[PDB]
């Protein structure tokens, strides 16, 4: 599992693997870890399925309501606040690493990292899941600020492309999607779309 | 770390006035998978005996191997060949060598006595072994056993003739036992190979069973 | 299993059943649990079949050997004596072995029981086995030193069969041994089905 | 391990049971007493873990005796039984199990003699006779030996005592005494201890 | 247990063979494992058969319900979204893997629940033991779009080789077809193997068993 | 194993119009035997029986809350349950307590109330059912079983013949059994008559 | 090795007219890390024998080490006895069940493939001494993933070309890459004739389709 | 466990041993000799673990008769215990330790009756008496009220009969004999066992 | 821990982190991990100190007899192959991971790397210890075929640089060394000489 988002002005860019696997066992290899919470808010699902599942599930009726009670868009702040409220109080039962990303007007492009145990924090560019710990080095070199959003799409793309290669619980397709103000633009990388790097022999 | 795993298969001997048979089926399985259809349980050691073994494949290559080897040194030492109650007597000498870290094998051995008259003898994983007129072992042995009892021992069967099993009749059970077997029993079926003992040699056949 | 055995007047019974089982399964019913040493000595088997089997023939052997070298034949308490020490080097290994060695030897009858745990210790009557609890109170209630042959082993099948009943691992057929001054005798050997008829 | 043990024969039932209390290698006790009278008519033998021997006949004891002063009648021998049953097997699974093997002893005017056995798992079991704790492995094979359907009670009693005998004989454990009592048509009767 | 599932042009077809086992010995010969849970939905079930059992039954029983409200037919998402709330809400406790499949008003679906509570909404699934062997044939010849006898054809041979290389699995291929117009519920599609045909006879004559005491009882 | 502590087994097979159950009379603590005639078959109506193997206390327990349960239902609705019907509420009753479950695997065997068509049947212990057109077998010899059933079962045997099959099944299968034993009783069921039969059997 | 440390996933095997093919990825996992991802995990026993290895690839190594030696040392003699396929067969099964014996296993899976007398060879070994020759064999998660379809093809088809088993070969490697979260994209394909043991470079699965 | 006693007196030493040999709830052996004679002045009583106690006893006893037979002249009690301890405490660490509580009891021509105490660690203690087993929790009390250093071996007796008795009435085991032996300067005599 | 090696056309060069911990606290913070096995052979160093420094001086002694027998340098094969050889008999005992790089006349500039458990392969460049885990991407990212040896200490110190930077475990200063036909020029760089990249600022 990797997941990776990436904040630019105006926006922000998601981006995961798709694989899940039962011990060594790939059950899907395209599955979607990027689950819409509402319109412009989403997360990045890492850890067990069936946890994250259920808790996307939970934070996107609970948010759906509050937005029409207060009949106003909501603010990604709010939904990562709904993350972490249920994931820091079942933090002895649910093994889910969730990163949240979305637009609002009050304040942009955001993203908030929710690991295991239920903290929250703003992040200018987060990533998680068993395939994080092989890119830690790559993003924090290869990051620079005021990227555009062609800029961060490539940018999440090596990294996803790095990950899947070395780690073993991630492969597949590279599922990402771009949210902004105009909508959200969701686009499948396969087969030789997938950045390559070429492996050395001696 | 475990040394052993239990590979299944079933061994059945059945001891006549002149004749002995041995039958097993062909499946070799490990866990839920099968690793292949064709490995025979049968090993013929002299032209009047045969040895059915099960279990552990690792310990039944290695025991087949060390009686084999045995065999041809007391052939050596002794300028003849060895009977089938010496072999028994051997192997179980040999089982209980390595009674704290036991071949985990079950061996029933069938052939002609010194008589000319079929013999049977079962063996424990650790040596014990007995002097029987038919015997069961492995997977599926306790099937196999109460059906032979009621049909060769007519247990239980009251003015019902003890008329001597014939050839015949011992190869229709020696099928039908193997084939109600393989319809419940998982790591019984592909295929049954049967070995008759007779004074003119050891003659084969097979038969195909369920493939699961 | 129950074996017994009890000195009397005229020699000392020796009587087991014929039972072996793999956990809850009946491996056989036909295992002969009573070994021949000697035309005067024998001993029996409880416990492991594998264990017991293979000690007394080996006590067997060696029995042999004493009669080659010496010229003349091994007595009971040398011979119990002989397994005792076999098989306390391996104590604390997890060998499973109980037997009775029973014979005539210059001072008598004698009988004597020998366990995997260390024990040796002479008797006039002794039971192992799983049904040995079931065959201790027959024996004891009908047992005394002045019984008469016939006495003698109607008390011996008695007690076993007694024991199968009520002991799950116990069952098949009793076999009676009489030891006497000239050696022992097979007397019967008697399946559990038929005495019940004849009891019943 | 305490002792219990029953014969049953044609219109009586013979039940005894030793008068040991023991606790960690001592005899506290040399005249306990462990059988309770459900009735005027039924006896109920308990022997287990200290405390809930106790507790539970106690109240089954007093739910019995509350039967009899609700309705005017007595519950019969195989009522109580199966009620004893009942209990035990409800608290079987609860947080609070009792480990008690149990005799139940009766008479009833038309159904007549009856001896019960039960364990701890409260299996309930009628039989001509039973026996509890590890001397009934010893002294089962004798009442098998001996018994016969149409016992007479002065043979039932020599029976028992050579059941007794023999736990003298070959057991382990101390067992001096043995209160012991009939039920029949008239009630209950204590007989002489058998002692040593 | 191999059961399997593929949504082809029309509709979808479930999968299963016909084995049950406790232990290591086969019980039943010819357990039904295609479970109906509405009209137009089926469920395949793997795993602990009492819980297997239980849970269908009891969406179904809702689904009805539902469906009788509502007085439209139910949809696929509503069975897999009862069913994983279940499943989730136990903890993994229910040994229950599930395939499930349906064509509603927006067209065949197919999921794949796992006792967790995890689901997967995929063109083809498999589940029990013989998953594994099942999936090497969907992923071998698995083609989308394809025709009902083609589809019908594939799930056979996925079954088929979780029967002949998996010894949880045997006996007979059931096949269930939906499809926005009919409901082909094949319970014998094929029998692979079949038992041999006895060789010696063993019927015990009368009077050949010893009878202790007898007791007639005329009723009526 | 629990299922081992006191030994146990049951059998059920089919005939031409007629239907036969047969089991053990052992009961026993481990090795020790106590009787030698404890009832595993219950009557459940005129031509319906239950047969239950196991745990000797979850043995009585199910059948007694089983007959509970049968009896209010038959009152409530003045009519015979049928064998289809006594199946799914024996699965129902097992499976409430599929967590702490009864130690027991029962075997239905009977006729059709009206139709007298027969019928047999088993479960696991949580309440999963099993029909079969043939036979079903439950105890600690169930091994055993399979081997006599699967060789000497035929169809559309007459009674004569369906109760020399089940008794021979049974007798032979016990013989190889420790805890299993001690006479068989064998029950009957046709149409019209109910004959119970006690077989002579081996008591080692 | 009580714990493997670095390990290879499933190797393949398939023996048609006139030879035997194996196949396996050219990946070394250090548990869910693919560490090294150029290490060649077949070997060239002899001129008419070679041998692909999964479990720990140090042991792997070691046996290579052995295996490699002990050819050279029967070469020198010059004698005109070359060890056979099922000799090597021989002697893995009886080094890896010494190794058992003695508790220190050698964590691998082997499988065997040769061509010698006109009669192809393939066969099997494991960590426990368990070994025999199928047809076709697959280690790892090949036995659950790639067996199901090599054992349907031969039985339908019992001989095969050269050409169907390299096709049944690399359709089930990409089923292996799919679905085996350990598999790796490259890897080799070794074939035994009458000319001898060739091993193919580095292949890819490239006909990948990922239609989600 | 086996019972153990022993009681010093002026020119004597008096040792008492039961007579049962249980295998797990069975007396197998209700004449039992647990006392071994090491010379013609000195008695070894072993109890503990079966197997352990004769292998130890008897091997002792070979090696004490080997000093006399070599040497003329027996060994005095005191290099017999001490002899003891020594073997017991090198097999203590090694793979086959012995698991045997002993009662060395002995008269020395010059030094007089001796009794001494040794639990299976090797401890080697000398006391005017001693016992062995869970007896001894219940006995030794009694020794300590009435055991005076100017005992008469008649005194003597009955003290170890009160020991007995004490056993009898409050102890769980059946130890129906005892036997008894006293050693003074004339050898080892054997007294009539005292039996309930 | 953290080490590296790099080979160019010419030679190697080797790389390592100065920590050395028990637990969280660090015993020693200036540790060097770079052991000179012969006079243009060196080794880096991971896993138990005691179990590598044990191991390194065998190896040394061996050589070194090895050589003087044969009047000729040795080479780096035979190195890597007593460390082989050492780590696979007792791996059960030994916890180190080895990188033997160096240069000798036969073969040039080479690497090898022993993991635990006792494998040896060569690689153009290799990685160890617990930071590697954390730069697998960079370096397979910004690895390129024919790299100068001015590249590549540029390369190795960025690349520990980031591991000793997001790795609790690393840290301290780089040690450097390149290895050639010439001699060994060893380097240390220590404060402002690391390599450093700027953090976020959400
Ligand atoms: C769906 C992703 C957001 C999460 C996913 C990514 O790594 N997680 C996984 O793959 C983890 C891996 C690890 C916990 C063994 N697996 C899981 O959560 C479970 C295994 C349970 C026993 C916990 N895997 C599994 O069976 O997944 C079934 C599945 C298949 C497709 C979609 C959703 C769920
Ligand atoms: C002389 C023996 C047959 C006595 C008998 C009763 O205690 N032995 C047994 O019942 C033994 C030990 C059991 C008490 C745990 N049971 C057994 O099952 C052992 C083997 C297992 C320990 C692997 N023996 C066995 O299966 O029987 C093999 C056999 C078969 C025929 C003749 C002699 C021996
Ligand atoms: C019947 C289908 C659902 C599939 C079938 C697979 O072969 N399922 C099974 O076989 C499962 C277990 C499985 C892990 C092997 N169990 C079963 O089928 C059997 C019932 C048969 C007699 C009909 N179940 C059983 O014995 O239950 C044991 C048990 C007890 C407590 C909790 C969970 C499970
Ligand atoms: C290559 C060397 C620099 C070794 C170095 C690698 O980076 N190893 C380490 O840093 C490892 C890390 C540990 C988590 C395994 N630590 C170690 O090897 C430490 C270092 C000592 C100076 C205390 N060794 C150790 O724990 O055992 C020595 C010891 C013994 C008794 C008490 C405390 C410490």
């Amino acid at each position: 599992t990797t997941i990776m988002a990436v904040q630019f002005d105006g926006g922000v860019v998601l981006g995961a693997d798709s694989r899940t696997t039962t011990g060594s066992y790939i059950a899907n290899r395209v599955t979607d870890k990027l689950t819409p919470i509402h319109d412009r808010i989403f997360c990045c699902r890492s850890g067990s399925a069936a946890d994250t599942q259920a808790v996307a599930d939970a934070v996107t009726y609970q948010l759906g309501f509050h937005s029409i009670e207060l009949n106003e868009p909501p603010l990604v702040h709010t939904a990562a606040s709904l993350f972490k409220e249920m994931c820091y109080r079942y933090r002895e039962d649910l093994m889910a690493g969730i990163i949240i990303a979305g637009w609002d007007p009050q304040e942009g492009g955001q993203v908030y990292s929710v690991p295991m145990g239920g903290m929250m924090v703003r992040q200018s560019f987060a990533i998680g899941g068993s395939g994080s710990s092989y890119i830690y080095g790559y993003v924090d070199a290869t990051y620079r600020e005021g990227m555009t959003k062609e800029e961060c799409l490539q940018f999440t793309a090596n990294a996803l492309a790095l990950a899947m290669e070395r780690d073993g619980s991630s492969g597949g397709v590279i599922r990402l999607a771009a949210i902004a103000e105009s909508g959200v633009e969701r686009q499948v990388l396969l087969g030789d779309q997938i950045p390559k790097f070429a492996v050395a022999t001696l | 770390f475990s040394p052993y795993v239990f590979n299944g298969g079933t061994i059945l001997a059945i001891a006549g006035e002149d004749f002995a048979i041995v039958a097993s089926d062909t499946r070799l399985s490990e866990g839920f998978s099968i690793h292949t259809r064709d490995s025979p349980k049968c090993y013929k050691l002299t032209d009047k005996t045969v040895i059915g073994c099960s279990g552990f494949h690792g310990d039944c290559l290695t025991l087949t191997k060390i009686i084999e080897a045995r065999l041809k040194m007391y052939k050596h030492s002794n300028n003849k060949a060895m009977t089938t109650g010496a072999i028994a007597a051997m192997l179980s000498t040999i089982l209980y060598s390595r009674r704290f870290f036991p071949y985990y094998v079950y061996n029933i051995i069938g052939g002609l006595d010194e008589e000319g008259k079929g013999a049977v003898y079962s063996f424990d994983p650790v040596g014990s072994y007995q002097r029987d007129s038919f015997k069961a072992g492995g997977s599926a042995s306790a099937m196999l056993q109460p059906l032979l009892d009621n049909q060769v021992g007519f247990k239980n069967m009251q003015n019902v003739e003890h008329v001597p099993l014939s050839l015949d009749r011992a190869m229709r059970l020696v099928k039908d036992v193997f084939i109600s077997a393989a319809e419940r029993d998982v790591y019984t079926g592909d295929a049954l190979r049967i070995c008759i003992v007779t004074k003119e040699g050891i003659r084969e056949e097979t038969v195909s069973l369920r493939k699961d | 299993t129950t074996t017994l055995a009890f000195k009397f007047r005229h020699g000392v019974i020796v009587a087991a059943d014929s039972r072996a089982t793999a956990g809850a399964y009946i491996a056989s019913q036909t295992v002969k649990k009573v070994i021949e040493i000697n035309p005067y000595l024998l001993g029996t088997m409880a416990g492991g079949a594998a264990d017991c089997s293979f000690w007394e023939r080996l006590l067997a052997r060696q029995c042999r050997i004493y009669e080659l070298r010496n010229k003349e034949r091994i007595s009971v308490a040398a011979a119990s004596k002989l397994l005792a020490n076999m098989v306390y080097q391996y104590k604390g290994m997890g060998l499973s072995m109980g037997t009775m060695i029973c014979g005539w030897d210059k001072r008598g009858p004698g009988l004597y029981y020998v366990d995997s745990e260390g024990n040796r210790i002479s008797g006039a009557t002794f039971s192992v086995g799983s049904g040995s609890v079931y065959a201790y109170g027959v024996m004891d209630r009908g047992y005394s030193y002045d019984l008469e042959v016939e006495q003698a082993y109607d008390l011996a099948r008695r007690a076993i069969y007694q024991a199968t009943y009520r002991d799950a691992y116990s069952g098949g057929a009793v076999n009676l041994y009489h030891v006497r001054e000239d050696g022992w005798i097979r007397v019967s050997s008697d399946n559990v089905a038929d005495l019940h008829e004849k009891y019943s | 391990m305490e002792y219990l043990i029953g014969i049953q024969g044609p219109d009586y039932v013979l039940v005894a049971s030793d008068r040991v209390a023991a606790s960690n290698i001592v005899q506290m006790k040399d005249d306990h007493d462990k059988m309770f009278k459900m009735s005027e008519k039924i006896l109920l033998l308990c022997v287990g873990e200290a405390g809930d021997t106790v507790q539970f006949a106690e109240y089954i004891q007093k739910n019995v005796q509350l039967y009899k002063m609700r309705n005017g009648y007595e519950l019969s021998p195989t009522a109580a039984a199966n009620f004893t049953r009942r209990n035990l097997a409800d608290c079987l699974r609860s947080r609070t199990p009792y480990h008690v093997n149990l005799l139940l002893a009766g008479y009833d005017e038309h159904e007549g003699p009856a001896l019960y056995y039960m364990d701890y798992l409260a299996a309930l079991a009628k039989a001509p006779f039973a026996a509890h704790g590890y001397g009934a492995f010893l002294t089962l094979s004798i009442l098998d030996r001996y018994y016969t359907p149409t016992i007479s009670r002065e043979r039932a009693v020599e029976l028992l005592r050579k059941c007794l005998e023999e736990l003298q004989k070959r057991f382990i454990l101390n067992l001096p005494t043995f209160s012991v009592r009939i039920i029949d048509k008239n009630g209950i009767h204590d007989l002489d201890n058998i002692s040593f | 247990t191999t059961i399997a599932g593929v949504v082809y042009k029309d509709g979808i077809v479930l999968g299963a063979d016909t084995r049950a086992t406790e232990g290591m010995v086969v019980a039943d010969k010819n357990c039904s494992k295609i479970h109906f849970i509405s009209p137009n939905i089926y469920c395949c079930g793997a795993g602990t058969a009492a819980d297997t059992d239980m849970t269908t039954q009891l969406i179904s029983s809702n689904l009805e319900l539902h469906s009788l409200s509502t007085g439209r037919l139910p949809r696929v998402v509503t069975a897999n979204r009862m069913l994983k709330q279940m499943l989730f809400r136990y903890q993994g406790y229910i040994g229950a893997a599930l395939v499930l499949g349906g064509v509603d008003v927006t067209g065949p679906h197919l999921y794949s629940i796992y006792p967790h509570g995890s689901t997967d909404k995929l063109p083809y699934v498999t589940m029990g033991s013989g998953s594994l062997a099942a999936m090497a044939v969907f992923e071998d010849k698995f083609r989308p779009d394809m025709e009902e006898e083609e589809a019908k054809n594939l799930v056979s041979e996925a079954i088929a080789a979780g029967i002949f290389n998996d010894l949880g699995s045997g006996s007979n291929i059931d096949l269930c077809v939906i499809s926005k117009n009919k409901l082909d519920f094949l319970r014998p599609y094929t029998v692979p193997n079949k038992k041999g045909t006895r060789l010696g006879r063993y019927r015990c004559e009368k009077g050949t068993t010893a009878v202790l005491t007898e007791k007639i009882t005329p009723l009526e | 194993s629990i299922m081992s502590y006191n030994g146990g087994a049951v059998m059920a097979m089919k005939g031409k119009n007629c239907v036969a159950i047969a089991a053990d009379r052992r009961f026993g603590i481990q090795a020790q035997m106590v009787t030698t005639d404890f009832q595993k078959i219950f009557p459940m109506g005129d031509r319906l029986y239950i047969g239950l193997a196991g745990l000797a206390t979850d043995v009585q327990t199910v059948a007694q809350r089983l007959k509970f349960r049968l009896n209010l239902y038959e009152l409530k609705e003045g009519r015979q349950i049928k064998p289809y019907t006594l199946m799914s509420m024996v699965a129902n009753l097992l499976y409430e307590k599929r967590f702490g479950p009864y130690y027991t695997e029962p075997v239905i065997a009977g006729l059709d109330p009206k139709t007298f068509k027969p019928f047999i049947c088993s479960l696991d212990l949580i309440g999963c059912p099993m029909v079969t057109d043939d036979f079903v077998v439950s105890g600690t010899c169930a091994e055993q079983m399979y081997g006599m059933c699967e060789s000497l079962w035929e169809p559309n045997m007459d009674p004569d013949h369906l109760f020399e099959t089940i008794s021979q099944a049974m007798l032979n299968a016990v013989d190889r059994d420790a805890v299993s034993g001690m006479g068989v009783i064998v029950h009957i069921i046709e149409k019209d008559k109910i004959t119970t039969r006690t077989l002579k059997a081996r008591m080692d | 090795t009580q714990n493997p440390m670095v390990t290879g996933t499933s190797v393949l095997g398939v023996k048609f007219e006139g030879g035997v093919v194996i196949a396996a990825d050219m990946l070394g996992s250090y548990g869910s890390l693919a560490r090294f991802r150029n290490i060649s995990r077949i070997m060239r026993v002899n001129n008419s024998t070679m041998l692909g290895a999964s479990g720990d690839y140090a042991d792997f190594q070691y046996l290579k080490q052995v295996l490699g030696q002990m050819v050279i040392d029967e070469e020198l003699l010059g004698d005109g006895h070359s060890y056979s396929p099922r000799a090597i067969h021989s002697w893995l099964t009886r080094a890896m069940y010494s190794r058992r014996s003695k508790m220190n296993p050698l964590w691998n899976t082997m499988v065997i493939g040769g061509y010698a007398d006109g009669e192809s060879f393939l066969g099997y070994v494991d960590m426990l001494g368990v070994a025999y020759e199928a047809p076709s064999l697959a280690t790892g998660y090949g036995a659950y993933l790639a067996q199901p379809l090599l054992r349907e093809v031969l039985e339908k088809q019992p001989v095969l070309s050269q050409t169907e088993a390299r096709d049944l070969v690399e359709r089930c490697m990409r089923v292996l890459y799919y679905r085996d979260a350990r598999s790796y994209n490259r890897f080799q394909i070794a074939t035994v004739t009458e000319k001898g043991v060739e091993i193919e470079g580095p292949l890819s699965t490239e006909t990948n389709w990922d239609i989600a």
